[PDB]
């Protein structure tokens, strides 16, 4: 920031493709999969909690 | 006020924070240490006077 | 007699540094086990020279076409260091440079 | 403060007018002195007449360099003189 | 005139701020965190170069002579080493209007002399 | 024209160029270069226009006013000319370069987007890219002005 | 921190990991490593900014890059033997990957192009009455590869006004043909 | 699995490599011309310094300063890390101290015979 | 997909020339000499034979609907 304010460096170009990244099928499906796996683990947490609160085992398949 | 102040808009915080405050919150309280981390060439007074307002604002 | 006969085979094609002799061979190895036994049974060698210029490896019924890459990064002086003289009697044969990569 | 002959001449300005403007904007509270327009360096020296003093000098420096109108009309940045061919 | 650098306390390593001692009528540099004081040696507290008369030769570094994308010339030999080839480039720095000026650097290794025509 | 631009560049590099009133040195250098290249484009266009016969069909359609202009003939026969982005020469989108094919700090005509070929001659790759940039400017203008003008 | 003045910073995927003293031979070592398909894979970008002493290395995804022919002193590394082995591509299984592994071709990303000096054709590598560069580092495989799928169908696109090429690139997509061989099913 | 099949399969290549060959693998259209039948220790060299361990690099038929490269150890704690140099005399020649630079397998036309002599440890020397 | 019957321009029959054209091409004729051997002298009919893409050969790689 000081180099830019002192004029010793050029401001960065927002449009330079060296400053950009292409979010392809893999990294996009990964974003989906993170959200969806988190939701799945949440649902598993509620389901298992409502069973262990009764002090008995539970079937992870269900 | 007098000169140009450097601030830092941290996440999850809705108010600007001086950079020196952030450096001290990370364990670097001495101004020498903070400018050792910021200014790597102590022979350059231009950088120094441009960071000085931030120090003067956080004492 | 003194020609470069250097080849660089990958891990799954490591041939034995000595001729196959029944007093130096033993049974120790067994889709999972199919790549395991092929290390000490298919791995003696005859590097065929064709007419197009390229070479190929002949260690049985399968043929692995090889390409004699000529590298100027590893110009090591390859030599038969046998323990006999002072410290490994390196015999001057051919300097290794060109590495032939075998593959299926 | 050190001036530069180029900008002094480009506006037909002299230290007399500048010093008058300073002594008018700040009255007698801010003494200013200066040499003639003959030295190789156009220099003029200010002092405060009677926050700490040095900070006050820095503040009035940063203010004078922005709001002290030596010549011209505010809000008019640049002016170009030319002959209209049309 | 030249700029003035920041100086730090010898105890708390915080910056020393300017102060005036009326008793001796002398400039001091004192820390507002600890109780350290020092006798100044410059007597100047602040310097603003509005003209920004900066020698950009100081901003150049000899390593730039290794850039394949810079132009090279054989017409401007080096005054320090006598090498013929030299890279040249413009200021390309903000706050410099007359920036068509060319800066030269010697491509000889370990010489790295920089100059301007 | 390219030698003239080289001369102006050499003058600017040697600080032998003084700015004109109302412009900075960069802007004065740009004005001189653009004037040289516009003069070159107009002179070449005049050469092409005078070369045309009475049987030329471009000249027929331009003369009748049915379609085309003398600048189109100049670009098809003589020279396509300077490509501009936002009213200036091709910007240094790389670091002090318009493309990786040029040296740094190259204010010459070909570096900054002067198409010294005609459409019949064919553009070189850098001329092709710069011309695509200039044409993209027109496409953007056509597609962006509509909403504001309709409002 | 006193060492950071003259030293060169090294960033890897944006993280400042350390500093170095001779960035030039570091870059030479890393480029040799990437061209040998050693620990550095081909898609890794390695930019040396010289004026500011950073060396930024990138391995993350999403970096658009393109292949280019590396250039020696003023010569291509693509010798005639590579073309010979490429001509019999279907017999000796000498493929593109062998061309990349030979250190003859390199993938350069947009950010590393800033540090690259390209030759549009090997004709640029010829010694000229007035040398433009004489220190090229890479060469285009062919400039026509700047075009995409639909612009690569235009014949003589460098003799058209560019809006025309854009309109065709849009209109090749509404053109009738046989969109796929198994259209009967 | 079993050894009675491994013995015959290992001998099987030793026998099949010696049959008649007249055809390629992918497209049997290329005719063969000839055949090249198949411890060790190679001293690597740096390409800038350009190292002349032998007289070949020096463009020499035989040693103009020696007659036998008596590759002797550098010390007692360095069997693989010897000191190869082309000096038959106790002369202060180029002392190339082959440091321990610890598959690169080597073979030769040993009179058209079936053997192998793969390398033990890639050493690399410098001008000491 | 298949060789047209007539030339689109003149109406000369080209449907009976595709197979002969291919046979001439495998006989080491140049495309021009092959087109001359078949009697295609107008560049329209030469266009018809020279620019034809036999897609039917690819459509016959799929098994039919009924055996
Ligand atoms: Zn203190
Ligand atoms: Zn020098
Ligand atoms: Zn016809």
């Amino acid at each position: 920031l000081l180099l830019a304010a002192l004029g010793r460096r050029e401001l960065d170009d927002r449009d330079h493709y060296g400053n950009k990244r292409l979010d392809l099928a893999g990294p996009l499906l990964a974003f989906l999969f993170r959200g969806m796996f988190k939701n799945l683990l949440k649902e598993v947490r509620i389901y298992a909690q409502k069973f262990i609160d009764r002090g008995k085992d539970f079937n992870l398949e269900l | 006020a007098i000169g140009q102040r450097i601030v830092a808009t941290l996440p999850y915080i809705k108010q600007e924070v001086p950079i020196i405050i952030v450096f001290r919150a990370l364990g670097f309280v001495s101004d020498r240490d903070i400018l050792e981390h910021i200014i790597y060439d102590f022979e350059d007074p231009e950088m120094m006077e441009m960071v000085k307002p931030s120090l003067d604002e956080a004492f | 007699g003194n020609d470069l006969y250097f080849v660089k085979l990958p891990n799954f094609l490591s041939v034995e540094p000595r001729p196959f002799d029944p007093q130096y061979y033993e049974d120790e190895f067994e889709e999972e086990g199919r790549t395991r036994l092929k290390l000490k049974v298919e791995n003696n060698a005859r590097i065929v020279k064709w007419s197009d210029g390229s070479m190929s490896l002949h260690l049985g019924n399968e043929v692995f076409d090889v390409y004699k890459a000529p590298l100027q990064g590893d110009h090591n002086h390859l030599f038969i260091r046998q323990g006999t003289g002072l410290q490994g009697q390196a015999v001057f044969k051919t300097k290794l440079t060109f590495r032939p990569h075998s593959t299926d | 403060v050190e001036l530069d002959r180029k900008h002094m001449t480009d506006r037909k300005l002299t230290m007399e007018q500048i010093a008058e403007k300073i002594n008018a904007g700040f009255g007698d509270d801010l003494n200013c002195i200066f040499n003639d327009d003959n030295a190789e360096k156009l220099v003029l020296r200010i002092r405060i007449m009677n926050m700490d003093d040095d900070v006050f000098l820095r503040c009035i420096e940063s203010n004078m360099l922005t709001d002290m109108t030596l010549q011209g009309i505010e809000q008019i940045s640049k002016v170009y003189m030319h002959l209209p061919q049309t | 005139p030249g700029f003035v650098g920041i100086r730090f306390c010898q105890e708390c390593n915080n910056m020393l701020y300017p102060k005036e001692d009326k008793e001796n009528r002398i400039l001091l540099y004192a820390c507002r965190n600890c109780d350290y004081q020092q006798e100044a040696d410059n007597s100047c507290i602040y310097v603003n170069k509005i003209t920004h008369e900066v020698d950009e030769l100081t901003q150049i570094i000899a390593d730039v002579s290794q850039d394949p994308t810079l132009p090279r010339t054989e017409d401007h030999p080096c005054q320090k080493c006598g090498h013929k080839e030299a890279v040249f480039f413009q200021s390309h720095s903000a706050r410099a209007e007359d920036a068509m000026r060319l800066y030269y650097v010697c491509t000889a290794p370990h010489c790295g002399h920089r100059w301007t025509e | 024209a390219k030698q003239d631009v080289i001369e102006v560049i050499e003058k600017a590099h040697n600080n032998e160029l003084e700015p004109t009133p109302g412009n900075t040195l960069r802007q004065t250098f740009e004005n001189q270069v653009n004037r040289i290249l516009n003069d070159a484009r107009d002179k070449t266009g005049s050469s092409a226009q005078k070369s045309l016969s009475e049987y030329n069909n471009f000249k027929s359609m331009v003369v009748s006013g049915a379609k085309g202009s003398k600048i189109n003939i100049s670009q098809v026969i003589a020279v396509v000319g300077q490509q501009n982005v936002e009213g200036k020469r091709i910007p240094f989108g790389f670091k002090h370069r318009t493309l990786p094919h040029f040296i740094k700090d190259d204010y010459g005509p070909e570096s900054r987007g002067f198409v010294e070929n005609s459409y019949l001659a064919g553009l070189t790759p850098t001329e092709f890219f710069f011309h695509a940039m200039g044409g993209r400017e027109g496409l953007i203008d056509t597609a962006v002005k509509t909403a504001e003008t309709g409002y | 921190p006193a060492a950071i003045a003259d030293a060169t910073k090294i960033f890897v995927n944006g993280c400042w990991v350390g500093i170095h003293k001779d960035p030039e031979q570091l870059m030479n070592t890393l480029r040799k490593l990437r061209r040998q398909m050693d620990i550095i894979v081909s898609e890794v970008s390695m930019i040396r900014d010289i004026r500011e002493r950073e060396i930024r290395i990138y391995t993350d995804a999403g970096r658009i890059c393109r292949p280019l022919l590396i250039v020696e002193k003023q010569k291509l590394l693509l010798k005639k033997r590579h073309i010979d082995q490429l001509k019999e591509r279907e017999y000796n299984n000498y493929s593109w990957q062998d061309l990349v592994a030979s250190g003859v071709v390199e993938y350069i990303d947009t950010l590393e192009e800033e540090t690259v000096m390209l030759a549009m054709t090997p004709d640029d590598l010829q010694e000229k009455e007035v040398a433009y560069c004489s220190t090229y580092t890479h060469c285009e495989i062919h400039p026509s590869m700047i075009l995409g799928v639909c612009a690569s169908i235009i014949p003589f696109p460098d003799h058209n006004q560019s809006p025309r090429n854009t309109y065709q690139s849009a209109m090749g997509k509404q053109a009738m043909g046989v969109y796929i061989t198994n259209f009967h099913v | 699995k079993d050894r009675d099949s491994q013995i015959t399969a290992i001998e099987k290549t030793f026998e099949d490599a010696q049959k008649s060959i007249s055809q390629h693998y992918s497209k049997p259209r290329v005719t063969p011309v000839e055949v090249m039948p198949v411890s060790q220790a190679m001293i690597r060299g740096m390409m800038d310094e350009e190292g002349n361990q032998f007289v070949a690099y020096f463009l020499p038929v035989e040693e103009t300063l020696k007659k036998r490269k008596r590759d002797q150890e550098e010390e007692m704690d360095y069997a693989p890390d010897d000191v190869y140099d082309y000096k038959i005399a106790r002369e202060y020649n180029w002392n190339v101290k082959n440091k321990a630079s610890k598959f690169f397998i080597f073979r030769e036309g040993d009179g058209v015979y079936y053997n192998e002599l793969e390398t033990r440890v890639r050493l690399s020397k410098r001008r000491a | 997909m298949i060789i047209p019957v007539r030339c689109f321009t003149c109406g000369k029959i080209v449907g009976n020339k595709w197979e002969a054209y291919l046979g001439l091409l495998q006989a080491e004729y140049t495309e021009g000499d092959a087109l001359d051997a078949l009697g295609l002298k107008r560049y329209c009919c030469r266009r018809m034979l020279l620019a034809h893409v036999d897609l039917i050969e690819k459509l016959l790689n799929y098994a039919p609907l009924e055996k």
